[PDB]
């Protein structure tokens, strides 16, 4: 049921965890400045990234 | 963003469906849906979300 990811975010791999979080925000910044039609697509992507950031915290 | 990161978000979404994070998983699912190569991927996430709700 549980993934390998969940166990790497639960404290067993502190470095992995902050690298993943780091790039997820990196990416978020990319699409956010991209958003300054085709906005609903990027906005959809911004939601997805932010969503992942919400889970990583709810399961760390 | 890049495929490797995307797969990490999908796994993250799948993990989320098992932690009462259906809204987050849905947001991820619909974005991945934008791609054709992730069909089944979004399928499972959604099916996992449907079964855990």
């Amino acid at each position: 049921m549980m993934t390998n990811l969940e166990t790497r975010l639960s404290g067993a791999d502190p470095v992995f965890a902050r690298e993943l979080h780091a790039q997820l925000v990196q990416a978020l910044g990319d699409v956010k400045r991209r958003l300054l039609q085709q906005y609903q697509q990027w906005q959809q992507e911004a939601d997805a990234i932010e969503a992942g950031l919400n889970i990583i915290e709810k399961i760390k | 963003m890049n495929v490797q990161l995307k797969k990490q978000l999908a796994e993250l979404a799948l993990a989320g469906t098992g932690h009462h994070c259906h809204q987050e998983a849905a947001s991820i699912a619909d974005w991945l849906a934008q791609e054709e190569c992730m069909a089944e991927c979004v399928t499972l996430i959604r099916l996992s979300s449907l079964m855990n709700q």
